[PDB]
RNA sequence: AUGAAAUGGGAAGAAAUGGGCUACAUUUUCUUAUAAAAGAACAUUACUAUACCCUUUAUGAAACUAAAGGACUAAGGAGGAUUUAGU
């Protein structure tokens, strides 16, 4: 049997999100890619470098937002700008968000040399696709 | 076939023309033409920037 | 398979299809109005209308081939037919007029008469009861008449022949000798008829 | 050389070499003296066979063209 | 109907009654003739066809017409013109060749015939070099065949043709001047190490006693493609000769120069046994080379096409006439315009595809 | 097509189409055949017939 | 702190071989050719071979940036087959996906 | 010190067994083309060594590795029961 990021079936009390639902045979079939720079494209360089960018990317913004995550963030590159789409949980105070955005934003731009910009796109509580 | 004198004239004006080695080579000897006209494997940036 | 179940088998008869419309039977008619709703299969490399074209020989000659060079397997067989046209062209000619009659020039006429004669009519299947192995006499069918034939001929030549004598040599001898029912092959055919009269009372088990 | 030379040049060429030799041949044993060089090659046959030859080497060799060089052939060798 | 089978054979045995109104006839070759004129040069195939049927029948064409036209108006006092029969593969160049031996045989010519000339620029087991001169090799197997044939066929002008100088085979062996010329082929074959030698001997003979008007000269060379192009053939160093250092080659490409006269020289070319050049070659120019072409010239080109429809025909009736064609759909005319199109009107096509049938 | 096609099997997959219809010698094909071997190359003209 | 000593060892392997680059580049151009006296070839050959052996880089292993995992690594992300699998098979690699076909 | 680092080594087999490779040839061997056709070879080394041995080239700092020639050539003559894959 497989075990790659299925999560497995509970007794219809697991809330799972649309994300964690599809298993990866349905990556570009149904569900897209969390990540979209040109690295991976035919006859492009750096893959390396930009995927090692995302494993710390995805962590960093794990800690700095601490239990605040909805779903997995969304990184979009372009040109040497970089993009962070998250949703965030509304748990925090609105000022709070305001310090972490232009702290995290700051010291990812001194970090990697590059523009980088924080979208957050709050919801109430994490929307369940389905329950399994 | 051989190379007569025109031929060989003519190439060795082609080769002075177009920054080519001009002389009679071995293979053994146009590996320093190689070793100096490519970036070494230990110069280059994925080798020595391998790890984060 | 590629093709669908519904897909049919074509047919590459040139007369079927030009015969008048009265001619056919009201079955061979029924198919033909059916076969226009139909999905028919594409015709394969070795199908054609020629008239030259022989179903027996175009078998016998993939029996021969070996890994896919059908190329070298023809080269073969046509070089056999003409090796028995040769060499009774060679008998004629050297025959009196009385003699000339009997003698058969169609080397395709020499090649079905051949295999029909080495065809055995009933067969052994090997089977085991209590530890030993007691084979049976069995009947076979059509399809297993004739394979059986084709294939003690192209394994006679194919082994039982001296190191520098060829294939079109070496089948050409048989074909002709089998034809005239003395060759080694039919000998094979007549040990399996005399093993199966020998088991005549194991025909039960 | 000849060899280097990408278009072909029919003076001073093989081809004129053979074909001054063969017309040298020709007069000698019609019992004529011995004539010039310009002489022989300046007659109109030799002209016509000049221009089939380098169709043949230059615009390039086909069963058309080749059908074109027997004729210049025939006229220069005086055969029926 | 067997209406082309009237026109599928022809009473005039001698080859110089053909004309025209003979097209596509097929004249039978006497045994004789068979026996003596071609003892080599006739394709392997062909050969075959001629144990079979019990008969030689080659059909008048048009293509080989003109050239026994051409022979008949040859002018002696000229120097030699060289005839070139190019085709494509199986056009039936060869046997054109030797329709012109045949008639050259019957008017008392003397025949150089070279039956395949790759034959000597590849697979040989035994290369020998030579006194004459050390550069060049000797061939002694190719030589003592070919000296053979000649033999045969040239039989009757080996005792009127005299040697005019003297030729020291071994220290004690000397051919004196004024001995016929059946002494020096004697000679190399009862010596093989000569063999090469004695070949070279003839080829001179007879280019320079021809010019004296003694007899006429056919050099007829099939494979004529051979002798400018490249060899396979190693030396003691594993290193592959080339054309001009084998003797037999060297000799050869005197004859088919225009410097003598008395005769006619008739070239063919065939790409089949040539080395290094494509399945699809047939032009004088791609098979003979730079090298070959300037060599030859000037030369008549004679091309040899395929069977046209009044040939097909008369090809057809003639494997009906011996009962070849066995099959029983091949006399019908769904059968006849079958082998056409999978033959294509090829002559050498046609005769493989009728053989198995 | 006797010089593309060397093989007799490939000129009788092209002679099945005419041969068929009773059409031999009536009409005059110019192929342009690309890809695959000479028996694929063969039955990809015959379906174009 | 790196993965482990042997991607700490290799990583100063990595910084060894770019500072020799130049001088083991210069040097063995003397002994990669036929057009210099066999004397001096021969003393190249040392002055080679006295260089530190972490200069060598046939000495280098390419090892996964994330587990240092000597083999089964892919040299366009340096990443091991396991860890390369666990971010394509949860959509994280930008245009990977499985292959149907 | 069961931690760290450097240098040098990590050997072989009258052995059994699994899988693969090549061969035992004539539907074959060599050569040119190309799988068309042609010319040769064809049983003692003819077929036939991706071993050993000997040279040369490639990568390397290091040949102990790989490739290409060279000779040397042994065994092998289609394999007992039994067993594998393929619609
Ligand atoms: N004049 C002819 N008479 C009879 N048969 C002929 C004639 N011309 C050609 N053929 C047939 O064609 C076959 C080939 O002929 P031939 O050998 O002369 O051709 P080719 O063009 O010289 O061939 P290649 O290019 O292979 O040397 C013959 O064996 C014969 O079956
Ligand atoms: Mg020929
Ligand atoms: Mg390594
Ligand atoms: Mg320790
Ligand atoms: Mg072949
Ligand atoms: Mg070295």
């Amino acid at each position: 049997k497989n075990r790659a990021a299925r999560v497995r079936v509970a007794k219809g009390n697991k809330p799972v999100s649309y994300e964690e639902a599809h298993a990866p045979h349905y990556i570009a079939h149904r569900k897209g890619w969390l990540s979209l720079h040109t690295g991976n494209l035919d006859g492009e360089d750096h893959a390396a470098e930009r995927t090692l960018e995302d494993v710390f990317l995805r962590k960093f913004m794990m800690g700095t937002f601490p239990g605040c995550l909805a779903d997995q963030i969304v990184l979009k590159r372009r040109a040497n700008q970089v993009d962070i789409c998250a949703l965030v949980l509304r748990q925090l105070p609105a000022h709070k968000f305001y310090f972490l955005v232009g702290y995290s934003e700051t010291l990812l731009s001194h970090f990697y040399k590059c523009p980088v910009r924080l979208h957050l796109q709050t919801v109430p509580s994490k929307v369940v696709y389905k329950y399994i | 076939s051989p190379l007569s004198e025109y031929a060989l004239r003519m190439s060795r004006l082609s080769a002075r023309i177009f920054g080519e080695v001009a002389r009679s080579t071995d293979s053994k000897s146009m590996k320093v033409v190689s070793l100096f006209s490519e970036q070494p494997l230990a110069k280059k940036k994925e080798t020595y920037d391998w790890y984060p | 398979s590629r093709y669908a179940p519904e897909f049919r088998e074509p047919l590459i008869d040139k007369e079927y299809y030009r015969k008048p419309v009265a001619e056919l039977t009201e079955e061979e008619k029924y198919d033909q109005e059916l076969k226009k709703t139909q999905f028919i299969k594409a015709a394969a490399a070795t199908e054609t209308s020629s008239v030259f074209a022989d179903p027996v020989i175009s078998k016998f000659t993939n029996m021969m081939m070996k890994g896919g060079n059908k190329v070298l397997a023809r080269s073969l067989m046509a070089q056999t037919l003409e090796a028995v046209k040769r060499k009774q062209f060679e008998k004629y000619r050297a025959a009196s007029a009385e003699e000339q009659a009997t003698i058969e020039r169609n080397p395709y006429r020499i090649f079905h008469e051949a295999l029909k004669n080495c065809e055995p009519v009933i067969g052994l299947v090997p089977i085991l009861k209590g530890g030993h192995f007691y084979q049976v006499p069995v009947p076979l069918a059509d399809r297993r008449r004739r394979f059986l034939a084709m294939k003690w001929m192209i394994t006679e030549c194919r082994e039982n022949k001296p190191r520098r004598t060829l294939m079109p040599e070496k089948l050409s001898h048989e074909l002709l000798e089998a034809f005239h029912n003395r060759g080694p092959v039919i000998k094979r055919k007549h040990n399996m008829h005399k093993m199966a009269e020998a088991n005549r009372a194991l025909a039960h088990y | 050389t000849e060899e280097d030379m990408d278009e072909y040049v029919w003076a001073k060429s093989s081809s004129e070499n053979s074909v001054l030799q063969t017309l040298l041949q020709m007069r000698a044993a019609e019992s004529s003296v011995a004539p010039s060089r310009e002489e022989l090659l300046g007659t109109k046959e030799v002209e016509d066979y000049q221009k089939c030859v380098v169709r043949l080497k230059n615009e390039g060799e086909n069963e058309a063209s080749l059908a074109q060089y027997k004729e210049s052939v025939k006229r220069l060798l005086n055969l029926a | 109907a067997e209406r082309p089978r009237t026109v599928s054979r022809t009473s005039d045995s001698d080859p110089a009654k053909h004309g025209e109104q003979h097209e596509g006839q097929h004249y039978s070759i006497p045994l004789q003739d068979l026996k003596t004129v071609f003892p080599h040069g006739l394709p392997p195939r062909y050969m075959m066809q001629v144990k079979t049927f019990g008969e030689a029948c080659l059909m008048v064409r048009k293509p080989a017409l003109e050239l026994l036209g051409y022979l008949k108006n040859t002018n002696f006092a000229h120097p030699a013109v060289r005839y070139l029969l190019y085709g494509e593969k199986g056009t039936g160049k060869t046997l054109s060749l030797c329709h012109a031996v045949h008639f050259c045989a019957r008017h008392d010519w003397l025949i150089l015939h070279i039956p395949d000339a790759h034959l000597w620029v590849k697979n040989c087991r035994e290369l020998l070099q030579s006194t004459h001169n050390k550069q060049r090799f000797d061939q002694p197997l190719e030589a003592s065949t070919w000296l053979k044939n000649f033999k045969t066929t040239n039989e009757r002008f080996l005792s009127q043709i005299k040697v005019q100088e003297k030729y020291v085979w071994n220290k004690r062996e000397s051919t004196e001047k004024g001995s016929p010329l059946g002494e020096v082929v004697e000679q190399g074959l009862t010596r093989v190490r000569n063999a090469t030698d004695a070949v070279g001997v003839v080829l001179k003979e007879l280019k320079a006693q021809s010019a004296l008007g003694l007899f006429h000269l056919l050099v007829a060379v099939d494979g004529v493609n051979a002798l400018w192009g490249r060899t396979t053939l190693k030396k003691e160093d594993r290193t592959l000769i080339a054309p001009e250092e084998l003797s037999l080659v060297h000799n050869l490409r005197k004859m088919v120069k225009n410097d003598w006269h008395g005769g006619a020289i008739v070239l063919s070319l065939s790409q089949t046994g040539s080395l290094f050049k494509s399945r699809t070659a047939y032009l004088p120019h791609e098979l003979l080379g730079k090298e070959g072409f300037n060599a030859l010239e000037p030369f008549l080109p004679i091309l040899i096409p395929n069977y046209n429809p009044k040939e097909f025909e008369s090809s057809f009736q003639y494997y009906l006439e011996n009962n070849w064609l066995q099959h029983e759909k091949a006399s019908t005319e769904e059968g006849r315009k079958e082998l056409r199109f999978l033959s294509n009107c090829n002559p050498e096509q046609l005769e493989r595809l009728c053989a198995s049938l | 097509y006797l010089i593309y096609f060397p093989i007799t099997q490939d000129r009788e997959q092209l002679m099945f189409p005419f041969h068929f219809l009773d059409r031999l010698e009536r009409h005059d094909v110019t192929c342009t055949v690309s890809g695959g071997g000479r028996s694929a190359q063969a039955g990809a003209i015959r379906l174009a017939m | 702190y790196y993965v482990d000593w042997r991607m700490l060892r290799d990583l100063k392997r990595r910084k060894m071989a770019y500072e020799y680059a130049d001088e083991r580049l210069r040097i063995n151009s003397l002994r990669k050719n036929t057009i210099l006296p066999k004397d001096l070839q021969e003393m190249a050959g040392d002055e080679i071979a006295a260089l530190p052996r972490d200069s060598c880089p046939v000495r280098i292993r390419n090892r996964c940036v994330m587990t240092s995992r000597p083999r089964g690594v892919k040299r366009r992300w340096r990443l091991s087959r396991i860890v390369f699998r666990h971010l394509a098979d949860h959509g994280l690699l930008s245009g990977v996906q499985r292959a149907i076909w």
